[PDB]
């Protein structure tokens, strides 16, 4: 639908693919048949940090951050199998794909928290 | 000559240059102002209001 041309400098490309508002059916299992995942995108909308209080007492709570390495954040392009399990549970085994991205916030005061925003493995 | 502790006294029949020494005088003032805020900013730490607020620093 969309080209290269049409995303490139829009911020599109570190999104996810989104799905109707109709789209709440079921897609079935046939555990006969061996499936996979051709395609996992995951698109941070918030990181949140632990606060480190030095008073270990109190009930520590994650905070907001703000972003500061720009739309470069998404993990796409994730391929592995989907395997079907005895009790019919099914579990996904990420093989490859762009799964980590590393990703800077900023606390509240300045303070940055680099990480490693990954699903490896 | 005027002594060390009577050299403002050209400005008592001086309107002009008196309102010049107080403009002086306010922007002095609020230069400290300013500096005091910045000065305490770069060494204010907000992390604890509790055990650590800002008038124990
Ligand atoms: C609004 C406040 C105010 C103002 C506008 C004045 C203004 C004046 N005073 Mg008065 N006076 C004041 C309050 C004030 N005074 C206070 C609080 C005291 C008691 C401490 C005095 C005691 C006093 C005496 C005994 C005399 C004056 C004199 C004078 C005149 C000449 C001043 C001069 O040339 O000094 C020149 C000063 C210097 C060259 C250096 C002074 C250095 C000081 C001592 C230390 C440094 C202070 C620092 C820079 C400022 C700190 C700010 C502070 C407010 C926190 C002038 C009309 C003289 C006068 O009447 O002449 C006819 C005079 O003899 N004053
Ligand atoms: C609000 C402050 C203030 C203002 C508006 C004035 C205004 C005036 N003064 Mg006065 N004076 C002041 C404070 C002030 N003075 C102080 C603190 C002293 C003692 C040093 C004097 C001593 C003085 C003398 C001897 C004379 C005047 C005179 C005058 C007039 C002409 C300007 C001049 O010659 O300045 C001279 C004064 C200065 C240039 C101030 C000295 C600067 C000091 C050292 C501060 C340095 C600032 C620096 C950036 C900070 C250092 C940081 C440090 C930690 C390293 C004018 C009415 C003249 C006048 O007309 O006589 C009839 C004159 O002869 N003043
Ligand atoms: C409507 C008329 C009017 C107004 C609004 C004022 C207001 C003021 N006067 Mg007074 N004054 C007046 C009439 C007026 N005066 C008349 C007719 C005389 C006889 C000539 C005087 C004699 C006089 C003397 C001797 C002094 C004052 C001073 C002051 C100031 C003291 C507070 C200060 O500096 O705050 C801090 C300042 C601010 C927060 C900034 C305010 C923004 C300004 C007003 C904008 C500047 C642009 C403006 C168009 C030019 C100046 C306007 C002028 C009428 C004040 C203040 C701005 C004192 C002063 O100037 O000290 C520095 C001072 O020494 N006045
Ligand atoms: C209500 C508040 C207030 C009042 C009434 C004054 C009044 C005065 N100021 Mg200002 N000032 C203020 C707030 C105030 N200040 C604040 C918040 C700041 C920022 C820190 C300043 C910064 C400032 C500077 C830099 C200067 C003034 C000066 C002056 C004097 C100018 C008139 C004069 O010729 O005196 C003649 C001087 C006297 C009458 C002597 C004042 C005696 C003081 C009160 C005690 C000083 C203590 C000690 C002997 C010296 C300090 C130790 C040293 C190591 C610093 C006058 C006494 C000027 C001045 O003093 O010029 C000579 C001057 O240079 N003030
Ligand atoms: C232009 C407008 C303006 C505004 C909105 C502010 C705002 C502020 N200032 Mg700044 N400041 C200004 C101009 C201004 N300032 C100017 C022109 C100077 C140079 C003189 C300063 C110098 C200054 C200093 C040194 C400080 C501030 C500080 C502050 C903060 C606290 C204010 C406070 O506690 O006041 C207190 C004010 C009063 C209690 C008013 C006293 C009024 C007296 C009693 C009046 C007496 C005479 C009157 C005519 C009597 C008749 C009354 C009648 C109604 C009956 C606040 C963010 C503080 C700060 O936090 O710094 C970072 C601080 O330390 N200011
Ligand atoms: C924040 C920025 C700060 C700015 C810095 C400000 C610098 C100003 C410093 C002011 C210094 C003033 C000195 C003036 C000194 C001075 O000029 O004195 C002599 C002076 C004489 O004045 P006359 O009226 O005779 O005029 C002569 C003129 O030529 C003077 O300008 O009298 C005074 O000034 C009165 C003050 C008495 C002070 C006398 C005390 C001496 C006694 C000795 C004390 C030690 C012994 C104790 C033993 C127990
Ligand atoms: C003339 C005022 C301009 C100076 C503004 C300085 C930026 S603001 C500065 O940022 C730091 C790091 O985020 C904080 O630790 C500190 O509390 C804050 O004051």
């Amino acid at each position: 639908t969309l080209t290269y041309d049409d995303i490139v400098g829009t911020g599109l490309a570190n999104k996810c693919p989104t799905l109707d508002d109709t789209a709440r059916g079921a897609y079935p299992i046939d555990s006969s048949q061996t499936y996979r995942i051709a395609r996992l995108c995951l698109q941070p909308t918030t990181f949140l940090v632990k606060e480190e209080p030095k008073n270990k007492r109190q009930e520590a709570e994650f905070v907001p951050t703000k972003l500061v390495t720009r739309e470069t954040t998404s993990l796409d392009q994730i391929q592995g199998e989907l395997k079907v399990n005895s009790d019919g549970s099914l579990t996904f085994v990420e093989e490859d794909g762009i799964d980590f991205q590393p990703v800077t916030v900023q606390m509240a005061g300045g303070e940055r928290i680099p990480l490693l925003f990954t699903v490896k493995n | 000559g005027l002594p060390w502790y009577r050299v403002h006294t050209v400005l008592i029949n001086d309107p002009g240059r008196l309102i010049a020494a107080h403009l002086m005088h306010t922007a002095l003032v609020a230069g400290w102002a300013g500096s005091m805020a910045l000065y305490e900013l770069a060494t204010f730490d907000p992390s604890d209001p509790v055990l650590n607020p800002m008038w124990r620093q």
